[PDB]
């Protein structure tokens, strides 16, 4: 797996490819790991994909429930809500979250929440086993304040390397941006991001 | 606990049981009786774990004695087996299972025949004219096979079995102490004091 | 694989006297080949002219006196201010140590403090609360190098009388609290000088009926 | 039972003449990955203490949080909140050594090494180690982890026992540990060279210093040194 | 143990601590871990004792042996290259962590060598369970263009470091300073910080304490004539 | 631990050794294996020191509401079970504990052995310990009904005494007590280094020893 | 299963004025059992003595076999092995077993023939030699001995008051080990007079 | 195999060994003689692993009869024990090892005395008045102990032999089916049929 | 470790970092891990610092040797010594070698053998546990017939990022310069590269 998530300017965009696997069967080659847990609060899965549904399921009902009681739940709310179920049944969970959202206030954030179930506020994030290859890339191309072209460039070669060098990501390129205009979706195929 | 016999005969049933007791590398007892009465024409000798076996027929022993008070009445010895057998059934899915064999010998009053059961730690329930736990059917299964008829008299049945013994302590490499036997009839159950 | 246990060395040491009793244990904590501390107090007053010290594993060490401390406390709010005999604590903190014989407190107990009829006592425990009055007991790390030169030199075991040749026995004198704190910093150099684990200092507590004293020395800090 | 995930390494200590100094690194590690670089591992509770902890990150944030609670729980009912009966360093690390000895008691620890550092009402440095066993110990220097190692011998050099805390100053002390976590930077392969500083003085009160690096550095021997015997170019 | 090698102007210097240990326990309280392999090159060994004793002696046999087949004084390198290669056959069998230096007609040498047969080249090393706590001493306190004065305070505070420090190492520090163009001159007991303190009382036991039941003379004479 | 206990016309004798190990190492030289339940029950004990002490401590409870109830002693036989059950319970976790419940009751002389796997059984004569089998020998060869008091108390004195001396982890002193119908008597303790020494002499046994 | 402490024993050597002392218990046992009150532990070849303790099987192959090989130097050189050499000697021969070593741990003592001088030494099964000035120990009561010698030692002790010393060490080490004891043995020696004396002690 | 004792008395040894030999849950035979002759005045008896114990008695005793004809001359008792025991000693470091516990009794034609070796696998040699191997020694040393003198005749040896044995047949678990006992003294060797 | 020989216009380039550990102390923080087989053929070692010195040791003995018999060998030839001993020793061996070499026929060549003892000759290869982080860096940033000063540069930052990430890597970074002019030694301390 290779997800990511990146604020920019005018929010923040969520980054993934679409390959399953089991060992080294491709179970799903088109999977949609980009999850909605409410209407511009958005997440990436990696680790246990039973796990990590299991997980999402329960945040969207109690961001559902939060929101008829109190109203629009911020980013950080919701990833303390991940943190607590990632945190408390650590023992037995493999999930690696990253949270991503806008609010009107807080414009676009990104919280990723690794294995032992701590939280940290990024610029931006990258997991999962594809995220490896990328780091020395990702850190040297980013910049805070990019625009919606720029930063979408960036996941795009970013994630088109963690493809090629990681067995276990692969497929499309999804992405989903969050911005005050709305929600987003953008997909890349093989023959686009492959030549970059 | 080692070895513990059956043989059920015209008109009676005839228990024989070890006497050892083991702890360790030392034979603390030898005159050790591996049996208890469940009701006055049942008995039960038994052989399995260290404590469990003792622990086991007493609690036997206790919940058929409650059975004759309230109903002023002795059970089958069939009823019996297969109250120890649901026992043992219970037993060998709980926690910490009772290791315990045993064998019930009764006399049915009713039908006025000798009756003999052979239960293991599983709760596996077989009526059999002879019987025996753990390696004690090897040595003597052959014998019982050839020399075992349905009309035999309670010293012939005695006599069987003394060549049992006799065998059992010619290849058996443990040195069990003689047996104490027993013979559960219709006048109820008495030891033989010279085996 | 979490291991709930750990070894934070030290040594302690309890002679019982005719009037009176000490308690003595190194002021060194330790964890594998580090230093932790080197004053880092072992050996607690507590209260009711009785002293103590569990030795071993820290953690379950300071649960402990804790926990008795607090007993000593109850007992009092529950038997009207009665003072808890020496023979009494013993018995008490047999029921705390084997309160938990299944997850045991990994130490070595020692308290010391005066019997009811004001003579020197010392009680000794294993980690699952077996214990006995004695006259002499070190505990810890070093105990094995300590014991029988208490063995020799306290109770006179192996000393005969010159002249008789193994026929009479060196007679059992008692000894005076300026002996046995002799006994007691020879004991713990010796102690420092074989043993890693024990080092850096010295703390006494002598029990008498006047109260309880405390007496520190410094040891070697290599 | 778990395993540590996201890890932070050593934190040191010190007591000085009128107060006590704390230190550790921003650093979140990822096994050998070197994952997080703006983890804040010293917290302060009130204006008299910092806890210094190190080990799991995510145990970490949650005694964060209980110390939070806890300064909330005190104010509660209570006037002099922020006087008389404001929390003392001794009762934060009771509280903290309570709490982790009940957790390896039940076999599900919190997998850290915690240094609480303060000054009490009456002017007293304090300065208390506990871990993920409930051991707790005190010291005139401590240290976590790697700073066990190589901080607390030269610390130890500066307050080796107890009557040389009065005979050392503030900048002294200061200096030793900032030294110490260079010494760290050279030789622990889980450190980072940004860290983070915490002197609780009984005159000037609490001085928290952020984004602080590790400078003055002597790598220019290295150009001398080629192959591993026999080589010469 | 806690040994250090430290490199100056004009040499070399080695120290170790005098601590030898069988598990918690002090074996002996006056070691002699610094070892010669060639007049002029020292090393000194942790891990274990009898295989740092015996590689030592074994490749300064072969040193002396060689010395004497090329007519020249032995090199370090060749001690190094000696011990490695025999180290690495064994496979880390035979536990000897070693730090090596010395002077030779080349210059002056310091070289570490693992158990396995890895080297390592250095101006300062240290080796042993007090290694960490020398180190500190010695990133903190080192320098280049270090005078002999300066490289022996330097290496003997360093061993102090893991005596105090480390409960592994203790009692006293031995040195040995090779500087070119001159004799090593090995200083056994260099600093004796450890010394034992007046015991309160004697245990000196009245004659006819202890019983016995035979006595016998003993024949460690050979046969006798007549 | 060594210890044994056995009935006779007499009573019952009681003896046991007073070591106590923790490895190679000899832990305490003169601990007590007896416990003074009432002035007619003794309990001898052996495996854990910990366990042995905890459960016959509470046994003597136990015991002790038997006769407040009762207003009457408890049996031996009933003692016994009472432990026995004890031990039923902590079944499987690991317990240590070999015990001789020794007294006189109304049915004569009692004498039950009670270990950790509830094993409760009626005898004449037990051993238990690490040294069982050498105190055995010699009452096997040696024991009889028709003993007298001061031969019975020598036979279970010399018993320990032959355990002592072969098993590395049994011996310190020797513990005597004697039980009669008006109860216990403690016969000393008897240290084995002197008692050795005077056997030896006094006997001519232990000839292969130099002395 | 552990072979240092499957048959148990001890030995201990001491220093003193113009003299050295070496001991040991008399304790053959397989574990629990005791099986002899009179396997001595030490050795002499010439006037150099060794003490073994350990596997018993091992003790006693080491005895023929430094029995062998000092025999032999005898013959050659013309002369006795003196402590210093034979040390050396004790220290190769257990080392070319590296890999497969004698369970055992030897101690020697003895006074050189030309200096006078005393000398003690002890090793691990594997040939480290720990020469110490003040005293060796080995065994099962290695912890105990330890205890025993730093307390009750003080250097330059006369051969009489040297003896009581070493044998209130053993004696008292011993009784606090269950694999040692069942008697004793001191050597007291001197540069040409060697007294053997047998300890009376608890026999259990 | 099992129980094997040893005895040495004022003028002879003794030696006693079990007849018991059993494969799996059988006894194949009761009347098994666990002896060699290793010369006219020196027995060795046996007991360990299966088929290692013959093989190695036999090894020994070719080597023994090897050396008897090569020097017209019989070993002492001390010279066999120690080629005895340094074969032993070289087997157990040898790939795998022979798993033989022996004693050795002998009279000593030079010396005119008995004497008896007790030698296991390892190569532990020491030599005893009374000996045994196993767990034989836990049951018997103590009545050993107790009525052993160096004095005693052959036929007192046998009756404190005699006692051993009881002692081994009430308190030891396994049936070892009696003993063979021989006795070697200056006549040389000779079997009690009768015991 | 991490590890890196780059080919260019003039010839070829080793870089490497200088920290060694055992476990998570850092044994030798200015460690020389390029290593000359011969004139101009040289190597970047990682896996068992004994296994991978023994092995170079030999390497070196048998150029030598080859030397003296047929002239100057190329790092073809070199490379094939390399690989016959990690493959047929790959069962007791854990050894990462990466081999760069200068001819004047064949210009700058460079050739990687991984554990296994395969050989794998590049324009470009990167090895250590370093070298996961800068795959996609590396293969976003090489081109072929770089500039000397374009090639040092590429590696300073490579190898930058490696031991920004990779905390068995850091220290110095070596580089050695391998043309027709000769050879030519660099080095760059932290104060310079981690600002980059
Ligand atoms: C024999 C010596 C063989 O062990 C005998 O069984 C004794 C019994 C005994 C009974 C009551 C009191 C004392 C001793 N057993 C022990 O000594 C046991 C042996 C043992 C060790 N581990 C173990 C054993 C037995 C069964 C399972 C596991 N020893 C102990 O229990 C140790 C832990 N006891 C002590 O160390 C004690 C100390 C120290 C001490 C005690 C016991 C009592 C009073 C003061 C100090
Ligand atoms: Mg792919
Ligand atoms: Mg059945
Ligand atoms: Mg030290
Ligand atoms: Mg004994």
């Amino acid at each position: 797996t290779s997800i990511m998530a990146v604020t920019f300017k005018d929010g923040v965009i969520l980054g993934a490819d679409s390959r399953t696997t089991t060992g080294a069967y491709i179970a799903n080659r088109v999977t949609d790991k980009l999850t909605r847990v409410h209407d511009k609060i958005w997440c990436c899965r990696s680790g246990s994909a039973a796990d990590t549904q299991a997980i999402a399921d329960i945040v969207q009902y109690h961001l559902e429930l939060y929101t008829s009681q109190y109203g629009t739940p911020s980013t950080e709310t919701a990833a303390s809500v991940f943190k607590e179920l990632c945190y408390e049944n650590k023992d037995n969970l493999t999930a690696g979250i990253i949270v991503a959202g806008y609010d009107d206030k807080n414009k676009g954030e990104v919280y990723t929440i690794p294995l032992g179930g701590s939280v940290h506020k990024l610029p931006y994030a990258i997991a999962g086993s594809g995220s490896t290859f990328i780091y020395g890339y990702c850190d040297k191309n980013f910049r805070e304040n990019m625009s919606k072209e720029e930063t979408v460039d960036f996941i795009k070669h970013s994630l088109s390397q963690a493809i090629k060098w990681d067995g276990s990501s692969g497929g499309v390129i999804r992405m989903v941006v969050l911005t005050a205009a709305g929600v987003e979706r953008l997909i890349f195929y093989p023959d686009e991001y492959e030549q970059l | 606990m080692d070895i513990i016999l059956g043989i059920r005969v015209q008109d009676s049933v005839i228990l024989a049981s070890s006497k050892a007791v083991t702890r360790g590398i030392s034979v603390l007892k030898d005159s050790d009786d591996k049996t208890r009465q469940l009701s006055p024409h049942t008995l039960m000798s038994f052989a399995g774990e260290a404590g469990d076996t003792v622990q086991f027929a007493e609690y036997i022993q206790a919940n058929i004695q409650l059975y004759s008070i309230r109903e002023d009445y002795e059970l089958s010895p069939q009823a019996v087996s297969s109250f120890v057998r649901q026992e043992l059934a219970k037993s060998i899915r709980s926690r910490r299972p009772y290791q315990v064999n045993v064998l019930i010998g009764g006399y049915d009053k009713k039908k006025n025949k000798p009756e003999l059961y052979q239960i293991d730690y599983l709760g596996t329930k077989v009526e059999l004219p002879y019987g025996a736990h753990g390696y004690s059917g090897f040595y003597t299964f052959s014998l019982l096979d050839h020399h075992y008829r349905p009309d035999m008299t309670t010293e012939e049945g005695l006599d069987l079995l003394k060549l049992c013994v006799q065998e059992l302590e010619k290849r058996m490499p443990m040195d069990f102490k003689g047996v104490i036997v027993k013979i559960v009839d219709k006048d109820g159950i008495r030891q033989v004091d010279d085996f | 694989q979490f291991n709930p246990y750990g070894d934070n060395g030290g040594t302690i040491l309890g002679i019982a006297g005719e009037d009176f009793a000490v308690l003595a244990g190194d002021t060194r904590n330790i964890t594998d080949y580090s230093i932790n501390s080197r004053y880092e107090p072992k050996v607690f007053d507590c209260g009711d002219n009785i002293v103590m010290s569990a030795n071993g594993f820290a953690a379950d060490g300071d649960a402990l006196v804790k926990r008795f401390k607090n007993s000593v406390k109850w007992y009092h709010f529950d038997h009207n201010d009665k003072k808890l005999s020496i023979n009494s604590a013993a018995r008490n903190i047999q029921h705390l140590l084997y309160g938990k014989r299944f997850f045991p407190y990994y130490v070595h107990t020692i308290i010391a403090g005066l019997d009811e009829d004001g003579k020197g006592a010392v009680y000794s425990f294993d980690p699952v609360g077996s214990y006995e009055r004695e006259q002499c007991r070190a505990g810890g790390a070093a105990a094995s190098l300590i014991m029988p030169f208490l063995d020799n030199q306290v109770n006179f075991k192996n000393q005969y009388e010159p002249g008789t040749n193994g026929k009479v026995k060196k007679p059992l004198k008692y000894l005076s609290v300026e002996e046995v704190i002799k006994l007691v910093r020879d004991s713990f150099t010796s102690a420092t000088e074989r043993h890693i684990q024990v080092g850096d200092g010295l703390e006494i507590l002598i029990v008498t009926k006047d109260g309880v004293r405390k007496e520190f020395y410094e040891l070697k800090r290599d | 039972t778990q395993q540590p995930i996201v890890t932070g390494t050593s934190v040191i200590s010190m007591k000085y003449d009128n107060g006590v100094i704390i230190a550790a690194d921003n650093l979140g590690s990822y096994g050998s990955l070197l994952r997080f670089n703006g983890v804040e591992r010293l917290i302060p509770v009130g204006d008299n203490t910092v806890v210094g902890i190190s080990g799991d990150i995510s145990d970490m944030q949650h005694i964060e949080r209980l110390l939070k609670d806890l300064v909330t729980e005190n104010a509660y009912d209570n006037p002099l909140a922020d006087a008389e009966e404001a929390l003392e360093p001794s009762y934060i690390f009771e509280y903290l050594a309570t709490v982790m000895y009940q957790r390896r008691s039940k076999m599900n620890p919190l997998w850290n090494a915690i240094i609480v550092a303060g000054v009490q009402s009456n002017g007293d440095q304090f300065l208390r180690y506990v871990n993920l066993l409930g051991v707790t110990y005190s010291s005139p220097t401590l240290a976590t982890g790697f700073g066990a190692h190589m901080a607390n011998p030269l610390l130890r050099k500066v307050v080796d026992r107890e009557s040389d805390i009065p005979k050392t100053t503030v900048q002294v002390a200061e200096e030793a540990i900032v030294n110490a976590m260079r010494v760290l930077y050279y030789r622990d392969a889980r450190s980072s060279r940004n860290f983070s500083l915490a002197i609780i003085d009984k005159n000037t009160g609490l001085t928290f210093k952020k984004n602080l690096q590790v400078e003055n550095m002597k790598w220019d021997f290295a150009k001398d040194i080629k192959g591993y015997g026999t080589q010469k170019i | 143990t806690t040994i250090v090698g430290v490199k100056f102007n004009n040499g070399v210097v080695i120290a170790a601590d005098t601590r030898s240990t069988q598990g918690p326990i002090v074996a002996d309280k006056n070691c002699a871990k610094l070892h010669r392999i060639s007049p002029k090159i020292w090393c000194a060994g942790a891990g274990t004792a009898a295989d740092t004793e015996a590689v030592t002696q074994l490749i300064g046999s072969n040193i002396e042996l060689h010395s004497l087949y090329t007519s020249r004084e032995p090199r370090v390198v060749s001690a190094l290259q000696m011990l490695k290669q025999h180290l690495f056959k064994y496979q880390g069998h035979i536990g000897a962590y070693l730090i090596v230096a010395g002077v030779d007609p080349t210059g002056s040498h310091l070289f570490s060598i693992h158990a396995h047969g890895s080297t390592d080249v250095g101006y300062y090393l240290s080796l042993g369970s007090g290694s960490l706590a020398a180190m500190a001493v010695l990133e903190s306190h080192w320098k280049q263009d270090l005078t002999k004065e300066e490289a022996i305070k330097l290496a003997s505070d360093a061993i102090q470091a893991g005596i105090w420090n480390d409960l592994g190492s203790g009692s006293n520090v031995d040195v040995c300073v090779m500087e070119i163009g001159k004799d090593a001159e090995y200083l056994r007991n260099y600093l004796t910080p450890n010394v034992r303190e007046e015991k309160q009382k004697s245990y000196k036991f009245p004659r006819g304490t202890t019983a016995v039941l035979k006595e016998s003379i003993v024949n460690i004479c050979d046969i006798q004539e007549e | 631990t060594t210890t044994l206990a056995f009935k006779f016309q007499h009573g019952v004798i009681a003896a046991v050794d007073s070591r106590a190990s923790a490895g190679s190492y000899i832990s305490a030289l003169r601990v007590n294996k007896v416990i003074e339940i009432n002035p007619y029950l003794l309990g001898t004990m052996s495996g854990c020191a910990a366990d042995c002490q905890y459960w016959e401590t509470l046994l003597a409870k136990e015991c002790r509401l038997y006769y407040l109830r009762n207003g009457e002693r408890i049996s031996v036989s009933a003692a016994s079970k009472l432990l026995s059950n004890m031990m039923c319970q902590y079944r499987g976790m690991g317990l240590s504990m070999g015990s001789m419940i020794c007294g006189w009751d109304k049915k004569g002389p009692g004498l039950y052995y009670v270990d950790e796997h509830g094993t409760r059984l009626s005898g004449n004569m037990f051993s238990t310990g690490s040294g069982n089998t050498y105190a055995y020998g010699v009452l096997d060869s040696n024991y009889k009904w028709d003993l007298s008091v001061e031969d019975a108390l020598y036979l279970g004195k010399r018993s320990i005494l032959a355990a002592a001396h072969r098993d590395a982890y049994s011996g310190g002193s020797v513990n005597l007590y004697h039980v009669t119908e008006d109860g216990w008597i403690y016969h000393g303790n008897h240290d084995v280094g002197e008692l050795f020494w005077k056997v030896k002499e006094e006997e001519g046994s232990f000839n292969n020893v130099i002395g | 299963s552990d072979p240092s402490s499957i048959n148990g024993g001890i030995v201990v050597a001491m220093t003193g004025k113009d003299c050295v002392a070496i001991a040991c218990d008399l304790r053959l046992g397989s574990q629990s059992l005791g099986v002899s009150n009179k396997f001595e532990k030490i050795f002499h070849y010439g006037h150099v003595f060794l003490g073994i303790t350990g596997l018993a099987t091992d003790v006693t192959t080491l005895n023929e076999m430094f029995r062998y090989k000092t025999n032999l130097y005898k013959l050659k050189e013309e002369r006795a092995i003196e402590p210093e050499t034979f040390t050396q000697l004790v220290s190769s021969s257990l080392y070319e077993r590296r890999f497969g070593p004698y369970f055992v741990g030897p101690v020697v003592a003895g006074i050189n023939s030309k200096s006078g001088k005393p000398f003690i030494a002890g090793f691990d099964l594997i040939g480290c030699i720990d020469e110490a000035k003040d005293f060796i120990v080995s065994g099962t009561a290695s912890d105990q001995l330890f205890g025993m010698c730093e307390s009750l030692y003080e250097p330059n002790l006369e051969p009489e008051d040297l003896f009581e010393t070493i044998s209130q060490a053993l004696l008292n080490a011993a009784d606090r080990d269950a694999l040692s004891g069942w008697g004793a043995v001191v050597y007291i020696i001197k540069k040409d007079e060697v007294v053997k004396r047998y300890l009376k002690m608890r026999q259990d």
